[PDB]
């Protein structure tokens, strides 16, 4: 099956400015790729068929290019409404198969996360098992790391996170992360905090609670 | 207009069969290759299967070739996609694309989601996330609630029956190593505000048919 790689995963443009996607083929394929948009919790959109032709509809800002391998598409002047995922697919032999694709977010200038952390609910711990929740609310960009250290000890394993998607109104992201031990193990240990660093935060910050405090 | 609907989707266990159907019309459905493509939970689209326009021609991605056999019923403009020993990785959603000489994908439907495990359906229980110190920076304070191991999705949110909407953020699921999913939904009020509102996030979970409404009350742990 011929291989599709796509750069960059992810790219923030300024509206007005332009985004540059480029796509490649494992092998060669002529002129038989095509562009999709594709939108949270929609249906993909074809853009650009047979790797230049605008599909109708398809605004003029839109411009796809290249033959062989290496293949382009550019979004000049992007409009909000441009966010979104890309993806190429190939035709030219079956399998047919497309590339990882390349999300694409409204730039805006970068925002720190206010971040607050909630210890397990009485409610919880008492069915045997204790959850704390991180949350970092509208930053800006979206890369935001998030460690737990339980008695200062740094955890690995027990935690996940959620990101939402760009928020229409004023382009940041929030994200949630769950630290969850068993109410035997969370009564063992002292201190919890998260220790959160990203763009908006000269040094990082951290939220701490003693158990037994809110 | 084109209009491509797929059904069919749903849970599964592994190991099992399930049959997908996409409904056409608005169009000679006669004359066009039609496909199925997937899209695993936060991942990317990945091609599944071809038929020609006439059904006598079927091609499929090397990762369901063998298990999955794709078909047309050309006299009610369906396409089907059977799909047996599914397994984990198959957990998608499914869209019906028409193509163009096997081309391009022109149109695509709304797609399906199959979920395959060994899950119970379940109703989650939803614990709060009560502001407090820990939670309130200046005059705004942070308040939610965890929406702890139901299955399988999905689960509707809503704060104080929809009057609260500004400053809600609920966050996507995310599976647990226990098969079952988790979500928190948070909000941010002003800290003015707590002694004289009760917050309560409404919970619904159709495929159990499980309603919860937790109060979200204000919490302290000083000494003072």
């Amino acid at each position: 099956e011929i291989v599709l790689t796509q750069s960059p995963d992810f790219q923030s443009v300024t509206p007005k400015e332009k985004v540059t996607i480029t796509c490649r083929a494992s092998q060669s394929i002529g002129s038989s790729l095509h562009w999709y948009q594709q939108k949270p919790d929609q249906s993909p959109k074809l853009l650009i068929k047979y790797a230049s032709q605008s599909f109708s509809g398809v605004p003029s800002r839109f411009s796809g290019s290249g033959s062989g391998t290496d293949f382009t598409l550019t979004i000049n002047s992007l409009e909000a409404e441009d966010a979104a995922a890309y993806y190429c697919h190939q035709s030219s032999s079956l399998p047919f198969t497309f590339g990882p694709g390349t999300k694409v977010d409204i730039k805006r200038t970068v925002a720190a996360p206010s971040v607050f952390i909630f210890p397990p609910s009485d409610e919880q711990l008492k069915s045997g098992t204790a959850s704390v929740v991180c949350l970092l609310n509208n930053f800006y960009p979206r890369e935001a790391k998030v460690q737990w250290k339980v008695d200062n000890a740094l955890q690995s394993g027990n935690s996940q996170e959620s990101v939402t998607e760009q928020d229409s109104k004023d382009s940041t992201y929030s994200l949630s992360s769950t630290l969850t031990l068993s109410k035997a193990d969370y009564e063992k240990h002292k201190v919890y905090a998260c220790e959160v660093t990203h763009q908006g935060l000269s040094s990082p910050v951290t939220k701490s609670f003693n158990r037994g405090e809110c | 207009q084109v209009q491509l609907v797929e059904s069919g989707g749903g849970v599964v266990q592994p190991g099992r069969s399930l049959r997908l159907s996409c409904a056409a019309s608005g169009f000679t459905f006669s004359v066009y290759g039609m496909n199925w493509v997937r899209q695993a939970p936060g991942k990317g689209l990945e091609w599944v299967a071809i038929i020609w326009y006439d059904g006598d021609n079927q091609y499929y991605a090397d990762s369901v070739k063998g298990r999955f056999t794709i078909s047309r019923d050309n006299s009610k403009n369906t396409l089907y996609l059977q799909m047996n020993g599914l397994r984990a990785e198959d957990t998608a959603v499914y869209y019906c694309a028409r193509d163009l000489r096997t081309g391009p994908f022109d149109y695509w439907g709304q797609g399906t989601l199959v979920t395959v495990s060994s899950a119970s359906t379940k109703g989650p229980s939803v614990f709060p996330l009560a502001p407090s110190s820990k939670s309130t920076s200046g005059g705004t304070a942070a308040l939610g609630c965890l929406v702890k191991d139901y299955f399988p999705e999905p689960v509707t949110v809503s704060w104080n029956s929809g009057a609260l909407t500004s400053g809600v953020h609920t966050f996507p699921a995310v599976l647990q190593s226990s098969g079952l999913y988790s979500l928190s939904s948070v909000v941010t009020v002003p800290s003015s505000s707590l002694g004289t509102q009760t917050y309560i996030c409404n919970v619904n979970h159709k495929p159990s048919n499980t309603k919860v409404d937790k109060r979200v009350e204000p919490k302290s742990c000083d000494k003072t």
